[PDB]
Parts: structure tokens; sequence; C-alpha cells
């Protein structure tokens, strides 16, 4: 029942110690399912720092110390056997490779193309299929949603420009364009594919009177003019 | 900015946005559509970049 | 909520003869309300006496606002005007 | 505005084209007189363009 969450949302309160958020048998182990162990790199440690903290003077009240700090013995434990496995790495090193350059910038390109999720060649209907490009759609169009309007810039060319105490150089919005023509782009999506169906359909829906090669065919030329043909009268 | 740009079919982010601000203005009237840009932009030109 | 309001002023008196320092016409514009100062247009969203961290009353009286604006060190500037020319 | 969402159910693009290639062409109608009719002129054609 979001464990990790409760004890950030107490600490941005400003109240931890009041409810601690009364750990006990039904409370503490409810939410769990010993920790849960946290991946974050600081900012749900220095949480558990600031709950150890806090939970000092107490002493009795809280039950869950003791795996608190035998989570802390584990990270201190694998804190060890990673310097030792580095010690170990930085003594193993080969003295020569001469690793080569184009390898190099094949594998940098694809590291940095796979942080932010999105496609890297290798150079080495069908209805199922489009809720999942729909679904990739919308998570940039709510992910563009979530960024802050007060963005500026600072390229490394501003210091030919002299910028003074109150200059208002003309290389502050370089971004903040840019991060609204993606976002009105992927809403009018929608609105120029209108625009493609009325040209398509009115540059493809005859195709035999622009087109040489379908209106020089012995069919379609006899087609068109056997159905101008007027009826006959009678006497 | 407001002075002239380059030469045309370059398509810079000023040109970019201004397009795109004023097809949720108006959604037609492409007239109305070409001059948001600036005026130094085609009828027959936004809607070719803009395909 | 109005939005076409007026917000100019001027006085028809022209008494335009020591004033050149203000914001002219080509006259001097009086606005409804008065104007503002910012200091720096940027905000270093780090240097953690604004961040405050949970880790450690002091008093500390930091060398002027430069601190807080991303101030560039001379000798990339240096670096670019020997690459000028 | 007034655009509707990309997440809207009618995206397929592509259901009514009807490309000119595939449209059906007046061929020779072949036509039934009887069970015992074996000399009249069987089928009939006006403005076809195949034999």
């Amino acid at each position: 029942l979001q464990e990790q969450s409760e004890l950030m949302s107490t600490v941005m309160n400003n109240t931890p110690t009041t409810v601690a958020a009364l750990a006990a048998v039904a409370a503490a182990s409810e939410t769990n399912g010993t920790i849960p162990k946290p991946r974050s790199s600081a900012q749900l440690e220095q949480l558990l720092y600031r709950y150890r903290a806090i939970q000092n003077h107490p002493k009795e009240n809280k039950l869950e110390i003791k795996a608190i700090e035998d989570t802390f013995r584990n990270i201190s434990r694998d804190q060890d056997i990673y310097e030792t496995k580095l010690d170990t790495l930085r003594k193993s090193i080969d003295k020569g490779f001469q690793y080569d350059e184009d390898l190099l910038n094949k594998h940098l390109v694809a590291l940095q193309l796979l942080e932010k999720d999105t496609d890297v060649p290798d150079y080495f209907g069908d209805p199922d299929t489009e809720i999942r490009i729909s679904a990739r759609i919308s998570n940039r169009i709510n992910e563009l949603e979530r960024l802050p309007a007060n963005l500026g810039t600072y390229s490394l060319d501003d210091c030919l420009e002299f910028i003074t105490k109150d200059d208002l150089s003309s290389r502050m919005d370089t971004f903040k364009i840019k991060a609204l023509v993606e976002l009105k782009s992927l809403k009018l999506l929608t609105k120029q594919k209108s625009i493609r169906q009325k040209l398509i359909n009115n540059v493809a829906s005859q195709a035999h009177h622009n087109i040489p090669y379908l209106r020089d065919s012995p069919f379609t030329a006899a087609a068109q003019r056997s159905v101008q043909i007027r009826s006959k009268v009678i006497v | 900015e407001n002075n002239g740009n380059s030469v045309k079919k370059n398509w810079s982010d000023q040109e970019m946005l201004l397009l795109l601000e004023g097809i949720e203005m108006y959604e037609d009237q492409w007239e109305k559509i070409a001059d948001h840009v600036g005026g130094h932009k085609r009828v027959e030109d936004c809607i070719e970049k803009f395909l | 909520i109005m939005i076409d309001a007026a917000s100019s002023f001027v006085l028809p008196i022209s008494i335009t003869k020591n004033v050149d320092v203000l914001q002219r016409t080509d006259e001097i514009l009086w606005f409804r309300g008065p104007s503002v100062i910012v200091n720096e247009r940027i905000i270093n969203s780090g240097d953690p006496h604004l961040s405050l961290p949970l880790n450690r009353n002091e008093k500390e009286s930091l060398p002027g606002p430069f601190v807080l604006g991303l101030r560039p060190s001379a000798k990339f500037t240096a670096h670019r005007l020997s690459m000028l020319r | 505005s007034n655009i509707p969402d990309p997440t809207l159910p009618p995206t397929e693009m592509m259901t009514r084209f009807l490309h000119p290639n595939w449209y059906a062409l007046p061929t020779t109608v072949w036509l039934k007189y009887g069970n015992y009719n074996s000399w009249a002129p069987s089928f009939n054609e006006n403005g076809t363009v195949v034999d």
C-alpha cells in the first residue's frame, strides 16, 4: 500500500514523528507485501536515513528497526564486496588491446539511443497492433505535458555576446520552441490525415487522365470510349 | 524575430512553430495561415510543407 | 476579466525638454501599473542552500548574486576569442 | 480547437479507397432462353471491352 511513498509523504508534510506510519503487526506488514529493498540512488535511501534518525527517541514503539538495520548491514556488505571486486577488476587489466574507434562510435550511439527509449538500427487493417501505436503516441503526449513552461537555454556561444545583469540575449528559447512543435504536431496528427484523405482521394480517384501509361491502355481507352455510348432511338 | 529569413525551403523553428499555431487557430483558410508565418511563404508551399 | 484595455496614457502638455532617459513614443508613456525589477533571469536549481538536503542556525553572506547566475570562467571566453581570429 | 484526440477508434485511414485498377468493367452478358433453344443468339454485348 505504497510503503515507500507513505514515508515520502510524511517527510514532505513535515509530520513524520506524530504517526510515523504506525508500524505494527497489522499495518507495517500489510503495506510491505523486511522492507522490499528499494532500488533508487538517494531519493529513497535518505528517506530511510531520516526515518532512522527520527525514531531514535521512542526506541521501543517500532519493531521494524531491526529489519532496517539488517538492510543497512546488507548495503554495507554489498558496498564492501563491490569495492573488493573493483580492486580485483583494476588489478586484472591487460596491458595492451588497442581498442578501435569505429566500434566505440558504434557502441556510444546505440547506448545513447537506448537510454530514452527510442529506435536504433542494427548496422552490425490489423487493429491489434494499432492500439500499441496509439499507446506509444499517448505516452509521448503525457510525457511532453509534464514539462515546465519556464524552460530556458544556455549555449556555449554566449560568451561573445557579453550578457550583462539586464541584457536579454536572443538564445534563451531555443529548446522551448522545439518542446512545443513536437507537442502540437502530435495533436495535429489527426488533422493532417483529413487533408491527406482529401488529397489522395482526389488525385487517385480518376488515375486515368494524367497518368499516360494507364490512359494509353487498350482496355482503359476502350472502356472510356464505350461508357459514353448514347442510347439508340427507335424509328 | 522580425527580420527577413534566409532562402526559401529552409523552415527554421519559428516558421515551423507559427504554422502549427495558425492551424490550431483557424483549421482552414490557408490565406490566413500563410501570413501567420510572416507572409514570405506561399499558400501552395505551406501546404506542401505541412503534408 | 478583460484583455483589450488601454493601459497607456500620455499627458497633452509636452514637457519633453529634459526627458530623454525614459521610454518615449517616437511624449511620455504613463502606465496604469508600476515596473518590476528582476535581478537574474536564470535560477541555479542546485547550490544546496536552496535545495536543502537532509544531511547535517548558520549564517553565511555569499559574495554577489552571480553564484546563482551560472557565470562561466574567463578562460573559455579567452579561448573563444583566440578561436575568433 | 475542435480536433479529436489521436487515441480515437477511427484511425484506419484507408477504408473507402477503391482504386481504379480494381473497377468492374462491363463484359459480355450471357443470356438464357429455355431448355430447348440451341439456334438463338446466346449472349449479348452492347458496350463491352473484352470478347
